[PDB]
């Protein structure tokens, strides 16, 4: 019974200057009295969303208008032209028509901007975490871009997916570019009983990964 | 003679010659007496529709419910010249210096519609709307 | 000036009850139905329901019914969520919004949001790991096994700002971990100090760990 609207595309990356479309789908009508009640927000991270179109078309209080909001029955879109820094954002489309109300999964803008590869570097466990008794390998991969990224450790050239947690950085402020954090925590047992650890990161940038190592022993 | 129509207890139908229409109660107000046209007396309405049935129909539910041109406070209609259709809106928020007008009026509609529970509560803002639609398939035709 | 203060971060265990506060200011409380939004770690928008607090009647998702509770004093124009029976699933920023009918129905101002984090673990500071290698030189700190969130991050007492990338923490085994690295020349270091500094206001903790060539 549920309204559900649908987003796309859950991402993309727009050049400074240029247009970027969101489309949302209600699985049925939110038309009612001649209007359309679908709404538009705009989410930065760690802020509530905002507000910048309401029943389709009708611009929200201080947005700029280079934010345009259409459609009517079940398709809706939002544009946004000149694309500006600052609308580097989550966008969610919401109906208004039905209780309850619902939201679109969520639609994230970013800056489009040239390739570059990841600068990677590893970490062998310091011997402050040994002395206590653990081990955590870590690998940081920073300043790449696109987003897509595969890491894959390797310990003395075998795949190791267990004990691997990531994180990400969203899009820096400066170069646009994306960082990520990968570390292998393990027994200190465990870590010592091997002597190669591998980080590799696959990207666009290279056909071939590239290959950070060091040796327990050297 | 129009025909009135109440289907599962809440939407409620009224169709008179080639017009019917939906009326519904909520509280979104559709149209404003800034932007919209102001209705005092019958003859005002010539400017919210290009058929003359809709807006006999619309002269006839206000009678039926015990408007008053005279009296009672004046409601709104969307402008014909504007795109997104016919419609007009009446406060019946039972509420303030509007709850004398509100009871007539929830009589009117207890009278007319007998099914209907009365959805505008006290202090609550609630507009009735009227608009265009299909007579419902499951409404009768006599 | 239309406002909407919510109440701070909150930490409650499994099985416990919270509640929580929104002020509104800068308009009639009385003639406005006050929502609340729902929103989980790196997800979208939920709906809990709604209260109109000039006659206490309220609105509830079935999905929330007898997990929210909507409550509002109009004396103070405050309104109150209370979640009760709470699990991890609870864990979530949550948001109360004022909503406008005029010429549509639209969620107009939004309170800062007030995050809920569902939790066994008991405060603990965290344990802080220089990470030296084994023309650029990157640098780290593995900041381990702290609770709660959050924890502060700099380099050389923020003098080094650039080429810096704190990351965001994760859980493991209960508690959060994070990394910080930090990039600057090879001239640079181990000549000159690169220190990383953690603060974990509470536990009441500041460390500082020099980063010096392995051996
Ligand atoms: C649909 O219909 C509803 C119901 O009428 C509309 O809702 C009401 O809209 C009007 C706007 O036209 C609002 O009126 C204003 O009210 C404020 C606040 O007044 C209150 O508090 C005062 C105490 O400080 C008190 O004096 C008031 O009491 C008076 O009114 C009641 C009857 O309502 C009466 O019993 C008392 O004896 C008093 O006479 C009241 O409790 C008020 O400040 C405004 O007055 C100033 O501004 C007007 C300008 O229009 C000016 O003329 C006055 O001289 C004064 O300076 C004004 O009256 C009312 O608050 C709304 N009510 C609610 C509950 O929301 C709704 O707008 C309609 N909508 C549509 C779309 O049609
Ligand atoms: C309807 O719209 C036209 C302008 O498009 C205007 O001239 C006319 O007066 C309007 N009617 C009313 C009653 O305001």
């Amino acid at each position: 019974g549920d309204i559900v609207l649908t987003q796309s595309p859950a991402s993309l990356a727009v050049s400074l200057g240029q247009r970027a479309t969101i489309s949302c789908r209600a699985s049925e009508s939110v038309d009612d009295y001649g209007i359309s009640f679908m709404n538009w927000f705009q989410q930065k991270p760690g802020q509530p969303p905002k507000l910048l179109i309401y029943t389709a078309s009708s611009q929200g209080s201080g947005v700029p208008a280079r934010f345009s909001g259409s459609g009517s029955g079940t398709d809706f879109s939002l544009n946004i032209h000149p694309m500006e820094e600052d609308d580097t954002a989550m966008y969610f489309c919401q109906q208004s028509k039905e209780v309850p109300y619902t939201f679109g999964g969520g639609t994230k803008l970013e800056i489009k901007r040239a390739d570059a590869a990841p600068t990677v570097s590893i970490f062998p466990p310091s011997s402050e975490q040994l002395t206590s008794g653990g081990a955590s390998v870590v690998c940081f991969l920073n300043n790449f871009y696109p987003k897509d990224i595969n890491v894959k450790w390797k310990i003395d050239g075998s795949e190791r997916q267990n004990g691997v947690l990531n994180s990400w950085t969203d899009q820096d402020s400066k170069d646009s570019t994306y960082s990520m954090s990968s570390t292998l925590t393990l027994t200190k047992d465990e870590y010592e009983r091997h002597n190669s650890y591998t980080c590799e990161a696959t990207h666009k940038t290279s056909t071939s990964p590239i290959v950070k190592s060091f040796n327990r022993n050297e | 003679l129009p025909l009135l129509c109440t289907l599962n207890k809440s939407h409620l139908y009224i169709k008179g010659g080639n017009a019917s229409f939906q009326i519904s109660f909520d509280d979104i107000a559709v149209l404003l007496p800034q932007y919209d046209v102001i209705i005092q007396h019958p003859a005002d309405m010539s400017w919210c529709s290009k058929s003359d049935d809709q807006i006999w129909l619309s002269q006839w539910f206000m009678n039926a419910v015990g408007h008053d041109w005279h009296l009672d406070p004046p409601f709104l209609c969307r402008n014909r010249t504007k795109t997104e259709g016919f419609i007009f809106q009446v406060n019946t928020s039972k509420t303030g210096v509007n709850e004398n007008y509100a009871k007539k009026f929830k009589t009117g509609m207890h009278h007319l519609y007998r099914e209907y529970p009365d959805s505008c509560l006290n202090g609550k803002l609630c507009l009735m709307k009227a608009q265009p639609t299909s007579w419902p398939l499951q409404c009768p035709l006599d | 000036e239309v406002q909407l203060q919510q109440s701070g971060t909150v930490l409650a265990r499994p099985g416990a009850s919270v509640k929580m506060s929104c002020k509104a200011s800068g308009y009639t409380f009385t003639s406005y139905w006050m929502h609340w939004i729902k929103q989980r770690p790196g997800q979208g928008l939920e709906w809990i329901g709604a209260i109109y607090p000039g006659d206490s009647d309220t609105k509830y998702n079935q999905k929330f019914k007898g997990k929210a509770k909507l409550t509002a004093v109009t004396s103070t124009s405050t309104a109150y969520m209370e979640l009760s029976s709470l699990t991890n699933e609870d864990s979530a920023v949550y948001y109360c919004t004022r909503r406008n009918t005029l010429t549509g129905d639209y969620f107009d101002y939004w309170g800062q949001g007030t995050t809920l984090t569902v939790s066994s673990a008991k405060t603990t500071p965290p344990s802080v790991y220089p990470l030296a290698p084994g023309s650029m030189v990157t640098l780290g700190c593995l900041v381990k096994g702290y609770f709660p969130e959050p924890v502060t991050v700099t380099w050389n007492s923020g003098s080094l700002s650039s080429g810096v990338h704190t990351f965001p923490a994760v859980l493991q085994s209960d508690l959060y971990t994070l990394s910080s690295s930090v990039t600057v020349p090879s001239s640079t270091w181990p000549s000159e100090t690169v220190t990383c500094n953690v603060a974990h206001p509470a536990s009441s903790t500041k460390v500082d760990k020099k980063i010096v060539p392995r051996d």
